[PDB]
């Protein structure tokens, strides 16, 4: 019985979203790709290297054409011709389109393919530019995170499987499941920061004790994930448990709301 | 077409371009191109790197205790070594002192990420190369079962077991959806292995897939997640509470039981499946000890690592060794300093940047970031790259040397250093591996060597994370909590204008970050990476980097199908995005 | 001494009495006595239940709602259960319906309380029975692993891996500290495995002792925690949300995914450790296939379990079937109806309570729990027994009969049930265990069989649990999500008097719990269990119960080491604190 | 290097702090067993039975003596002289008496143990009582829970082993590293309980989102224990988080404060 096609490429990034992905703790990443899809292009894991994987990539495109999944890591640049990315001695974005003209959907995972990530941080030297900019005629399912949470990835990848659609998404196209409420509204140290019981410097005695965050710059009551209620790496901690505050690492523009230890 | 001679090499541009984009099996984004001659042997060798973000122009005008934050999205790979590097760069320029248990918890962050991406290169990066999957299906699983268990004590050998995974690959591939097995170099005469070993080989790939999962939970208890673990400048963020009330708030008994239930597992794979499989690996392909040697019997460079006495960097300190060789003369390794302006230079004349004077390298200190994407004639035009032209600017990775001289980087050239200075853990461990090979010294000097040396070192941070371990427990038996310094948190505590190195060995080599403050903001960051090094492009002198020699006089059986080429590039363990930043 | 016969026995108290008090390696607090011939043969047994809590007297005057939450304190070991006959009671009284979802996820909680209580029980309670530990290291490494894999495809098999449990275990007992092993049966003639089988059994005792904690996982996802998840009347409190916001507050596609995970590892492993090591046992030790029948070739009863239509508990819902066998007559599988007075009663004239007329049975609706300890002419005196007096009052455990007839509940018993009212699964997997073994269809009414019985039912809970998953599964892509009714949660909707019954099998066999309410409170809680049935005391007609019987005839080689008498117990795996509540 | 000695004795109770046990995830209770502690007596566990089990716990505690750590899982009944709870025909009483005389400190596992759980509610038929009103010579050490935490169970032994002392208690002789907090101060639905937002009835809308259980009779404001932060079963679950009101039941009389479904 066949398994639905996937094609994953890579833009401008650092390679966290893969990496997050293989860190899956139920279904392993091992039975997602023996499984429950077909992975039929991956720069990162493929046998095939230079024109024989640029046979694969011609050749599923055409094959499945209007049926395969487009996964998207990493973002376009827009300046140097877009030579800044380079893919077969041609701009990457020419690949991107190639590829997203033929998908049923498209997933942009992580922060890079959303908004744009740290290279679209000031001043932006490549003019990095997410995936949605560029590409306005096919569904776009985003799943932000620097990167996304390694079971938040699975399970969307399980529902679209299982359920056969995708999932409901908010007016930003983040799925609801994982997406609708914030960081600080399901944070376990909310009790203290009710209280105004406040971390106020580094291994303080307020520190050693688990409370708030808030005064050491915590930007989780602005921030919509899923890491105080789901957790990192099969339940271990998220950010605020081992002691700093959030980044806000979700959020369209993060690097640039001012420092992570101000207010 | 054209020739010149360096470093005994002759490089030579006639005859036959073969064109290898994108390489796969790495990290981000790689083009290589190679010429050969009417035996099929390399004479040119061209390593480009095609992709730029700029995190140097980025961190300009950001905070100092902000900066490991961006820094560390140069890599989700070899996540977190870059922010070590920062906080070890801007506690370099503000003068900060950690507590020792802070040292200690980032020497087990980075002897976690040494185990993690060391087991993942073997299998998911490399192992494919060597083993010959399709093969696979043609093995008897009996014989496969008494092959593993001559060569390993691990308990997962049943022939119902090798035949479970023999049936799982047999349907997966009989519906035609070959995946990351499509149109592979299956079937090609330097495949060496019989089928037994390839079923053994495919087995323990899919074991390392699941494991390497649970070696990160060390840096979700310390760092909060991982990818991208959290930091701070003064130490770690992770405050300690045994005893007191409160305990459910920190790092108490049961995150540390935790930690030691993780060390063990990790000890127990890396011992007992990876080294063996290294081994085997070794003694099917000897011939592979004599190709891609390269710089590595010229000129190799470590910085060091591991400060095992909490903020002293010097040689009585470090657990990792440091120190240079160059011209061949392993009788003399020399110091390195990574403030003088004469030793650590970059260079930009093969490169897509702007100096105001290309001929000259500069000093990290004095370094420059304006790209300047100029590729000249290439076969083609500037959005269609036919064909690199070697003699003008061709790559967004800059060139760095070492008192002018190329240098190799990474787990080969840390074993020699150690190994030539004396060090007699890594003398012992290096000749009895090459006994019981039935090889000579030399042959480490190869793509064969690149690869168990990395296997050994994966070991070595497996015993010391139980080192460091019972290091933290000593200090909380003794009543020694401390994390954190926050004396010089403040910015109005901070020198007007002041300047920073931190540095360390990266998985894949020596890792450098320089750091420049002025008026609490960042007024200069430049980073040199481990990649840089090796697949730098050429400088004023002509003079080829690491992955240019290693390439250098290969023979090829089957020049369409690139997969000696492969073998030397994934040996070296290439991280693209971290070269480029 | 007296002597008289019933039911085929001749009960004989003339002769020597063995005491064994404690019974070690059961849950709770029970003491065994037995008379022994001339020819060491057993012509009297007394089973004895040394504990009372009185959780039906706590019960009056509660609300009905929170009732489970006590009753699950009945016992941890098989914790849910009542709980589970707690809610079914109450809903039965008051006329509730629960969705289709909280009766499938009921039915998990069930299925996965199974697969854990029979694992740990083969492995950590009755395995060194048969096993003996001390001679396992006296086997050859080798040996084993040809052993263990021409039994299984089970990975863990190596010969290094069969040395490095041998080794742990030559460790443990070299400073002479030998912990749970110390002066056991040790060499003992009963012990018939060869050496490289108890090393397999001993390797595979600590395989399961790990194991274990990760199967009831799936009760912490939809219950919360364990030991001892939450219920509630109505359904179930873990509300489901898959495709809306705040689904990170629910039970959401990630802990579906955790639940799948967990069921497939746990078939994995019952199917491939614990199925042939019962074998196995059963191989070399098939002369217990004609020891300790007991009742089961008499008398035996299932209430049935497992309702497949939510809110129906007939025939053609429970997927394993109910019904009872009397005067060996397995040819007339009767049905069984829990509310009729003539049916289940339960006797107090050889137990510690007062009843107005002990010479008759009470059915539950009419049950009375009002302790009397009153043990009468005892040997030694009534707070320093030496010897129990049988003629008189003996135990903390009532009698339950059915019909007036002793009855065996369990896996043996429900097997028996299945097979002869002909359920094709049960049939076929009886029927292929029995020909491996080339034994008679007669050789599972013993305690070997009972043993074989326990691991064929881990085998089919963990099939269910897959179904019952895919079930749920199916319903969510439906749209039906409901997990509970509260139309009737408040008290002012309930009737001012009803009355209801609530019943299972758990994992020990048929548990029925009883309940009236009046005026908003808890009139009356009866509560008849598993163990009750098995290890009753005798009735006014003297017919002895389940354990008494499977003890008689029984030959000792040593009177003074009880070996032959542990082994008949523990293959019902007693639970004391279930049994008397 | 010789394993301090342990012996682990059972009175009334229902078993589940001994499974609770067998659930530590790290250390495992098997490497537990085999290598940090040397644990010489447990009717749930060991080999022997009856005469042998006697000779056994003889063996141990005067070969021992002063030396070996006691843990005791539920507890002794006062009524019937005794006789609710027997052990080698004699009173329970009688074997927890001998076995506090020679151990140099008491863990008193589970609610059981530290206060009294189920036996003891209303009307207590068996006049149960907790240890620490017929022990009062010895250091006893209470990790309450019905049952406790398997993680911290595992954890409070090795600390113990590990820095060779007991742990320190608050004034009813808890744990202050576990015990030291409220559930309700480190809950993860406390946004919900500060914003008034309720789950109201079973399966309604708020109880689809997460919302808070106050209404529902959560007894987390009046309740100390790990569950909100190191959570149960290898950090999978708590009560709260799988849709349950806590019941309380680490607390002192937590049976008879009302029904669990009123409002705290
Ligand atoms: S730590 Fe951050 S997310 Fe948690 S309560 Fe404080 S401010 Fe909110
Ligand atoms: S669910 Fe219970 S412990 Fe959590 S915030 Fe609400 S009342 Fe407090
Ligand atoms: N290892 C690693 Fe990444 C590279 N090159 C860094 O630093
Ligand atoms: N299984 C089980 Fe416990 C007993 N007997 C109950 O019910
Ligand atoms: Fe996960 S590639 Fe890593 S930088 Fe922030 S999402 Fe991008
Ligand atoms: Fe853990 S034996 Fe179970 S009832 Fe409440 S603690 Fe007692
Ligand atoms: S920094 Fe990112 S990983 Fe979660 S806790 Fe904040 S959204
Ligand atoms: S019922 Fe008990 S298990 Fe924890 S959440 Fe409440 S103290
Ligand atoms: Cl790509
Ligand atoms: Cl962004
Ligand atoms: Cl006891
Ligand atoms: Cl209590
Ligand atoms: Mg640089
Ligand atoms: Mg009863
Ligand atoms: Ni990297
Ligand atoms: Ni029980």
């Amino acid at each position: 019985k066949p398994r639905i096609p996937v094609v994953w490429i890579h833009g401008l990034e650092c390679t966290c979203c893969t990496e997050s992905f293989i860190r899956s703790a139920h279904p392993l990443a091992k039975d997602v790709i023996l499984s429950l899809i077909s992975l039929d292009y991956d720069d990162t894991l493929m046998a095939a290297a230079g024109t024989q994987a640029e046979e694969v990539f011609e050749d599923i495109i055409t094959q499945y054409n209007g049926k395969y999944i487009l996964a998207v890591e990493g973002n376009p640049p827009l300046g140097e011709q877009g030579m800044f990315c380079i893919s077969s001695g041609r701009p990457f974005i020419e690949k991107l389109k190639r590829a997203a003209a033929g998908a049923s959907a498209i997933i942009a995972w992580g922060t890079c393919a959303s908004w744009g990530c740290v290279q679209a941080a000031r001043p932006n030297p490549t003019q990095a530019t997410p995936i949605d900019k560029v590409i306005t005629d096919k569904p776009i399912i985003k799943v932000p995170g620097c990167p996304p949470i390694p079971d938040v990835m699975s399970a969307i990848i399980t529902y679209m499987v299982t359920f056969d659609r995708l999932p409901d998404v908010d007016r930003m196209g983040r799925p609801l499941m994982f997406y609708g409420q914030r960081i600080h509204d399901k944070c376990y140290r909310r009790a203290h920061f009710d209280a105004g019981e406040f971390v106020q410097s580094w291994d303080d005695d307020a520190a050693r004790k688990g409370y708030c965050l808030y005064k050491m710059g915590c930007k989780g009551p602005t921030t919509y994930n899923a890491c105080s209620s789901t957790r990192w790496n099969d339940g271990v901690s998220f950010p605020i448990q081992s002691g700093h505050g959030c980044l806000g690492c979700a959020e369209n523009g993060f690097w640039d709301r001012g420092s992570f230890y101000s207010r | 077409s054209t020739q010149y001679e360096t470093q005994g090499y002759t490089i030579n541009n006639a005859g036959r371009r073969l064109v290898v984009d994108p390489i796969t099996r790495i990290e981000g984004h790689m083009r290589c191109e190679v010429n050969i001659n009417d035996q099929n042997v390399i004479t040119n060798a061209v390593s480009c790197g095609t992709m730029f973000r700029g995190l140097e122009i980025i961190l300009q005008g950001r905070d100092p205790r902000d900066a490991w934050a961006f820094v560390e999205r140069i890599c989700g790979v070899c996540t977190g070594v870059h922010a070590l590097a920062s906080v070890y760069a801007i506690e370099d320029a503000i003068g900060i002192k950690v507590p020792d248990n802070a040292n200690i918890i980032r020497n087990i962050m980075l002897a976690t990420l040494w185990c993690h991406n060391h087991l993942v290169h073997f299998y998911q990066l490399a192992g494919m190369d060597w083993i010959d999957v399709l093969d696979a299906l043609k093995a008897d699983p009996r014989k496969t079962s008494e092959l593993a268990q001559s060569l390993s004590s691990w308990p997962k050998s049943s022939p119902g077991y090798f035949f479970d995974v023999q049936n799982r690959l047999k349907k997966f591939v009989e519906g035609g959806q070959l995946g990351i097995f499509r149109n592979g170099y299956w079937g090609h005469p330097q495949y060496k292995l019989p089928p037994e070993a390839n079923l053994m080989g495919f087995a323990h790939y899919l074991e390392a897939l699941d494991f390497q999962r649970e070696i990160v939970k060390i840096h979700a208890v310390f760092g909060g997640k991982n990818p991208h673990p959290n930091w701070i400048v003064g130490g770690m963020p992770c405050a300690i509470n045994i005893d007191e009330s409160g305990a459910v708030g920190a790092v108490n008994m049961e995150r540390l039981n935790l930690v030691q239930s993780i060390i063990t597992r990790t000890a127990d794979f890396i011992n007992n499946v990876m080294i063996p499989d290294a081994l085997a690996i070794g003694q099917f392909n000897k011939p592979w000890s004599e190709i891609g040697t390269g710089l590595s019997d010229k000129c190799v460079l470590s910085y060091g690592a591991f400060p095992d006495i909490a903020n002293d960097f010097g040689e009585k300190s470090l657990l990792m060794p440091g120190g240079a060789v160059i011209n061949g003369d392993f009788n003399n390794v020399l110091p390195v300093d990574l403030v003088d302006p004469q030793q650590v230079q970059e260079f930009v004349d093969h490169a897509w940047y702007r100096y105001p004077n290309d001929q000259v390298g500069r000093h990290p200190f004095d370094g420059i970031t304006d790209p300047w994407y100029n590729p000249g004639d290439v076969k083609g035009s500037d959005t269609n790259i036919q064909q690199l032209n070697e003699q003008e600017r061709y790559s967004w990775i800059k060139a760095p040397r070492w008192r002018g001289n190329a240098m190799e980087v990474g787990p080969l050239a840390r074993t020699l250093i150690a190994y030539h200075k004396g060090d007699a853990a890594t003398v012992e461990s290096v000749d009895r591996m090459m006994s019981a090979l039935n090889l000579p010294l030399s042959g480490i000097q190869s793509t064969l060597g690149r690869i168990l040396c990395r296997a050994h070192e994966a070991q070595w941070a497996a015993g010391k994370l139980q080192y460091f371990f019972d290091k933290l427990m000593t200090n909380l038996k003794n009543g020694n909590l401390a994390t954190a310094s926050t004396e010089k948190w403040e910015p109005a505590t901070w020198p007007t204008e002041c300047r920073g190195v931190g540095f360390t060995e990266a998985p894949r080599g020596a890792l450098g970050h320089w750091a420049a403050i002025r008026d609490g903001k960042i007024d200069l960051y430049q980073c040199v990476v481990p990649t840089t090094w090796n697949a730098s492009p050429r400088d004023p002198k002509g003079q080829i980097g690491a992955y240019e020699a290693a390439l250098m006089n290969t023979k090829m059986a089957i020049p369409e199908q690139p997969l000696e080429i492969l073998r030397t590039l994934h040996s070296f363990n290439p991280c693209l995005a971290c070269s480029t930043h």
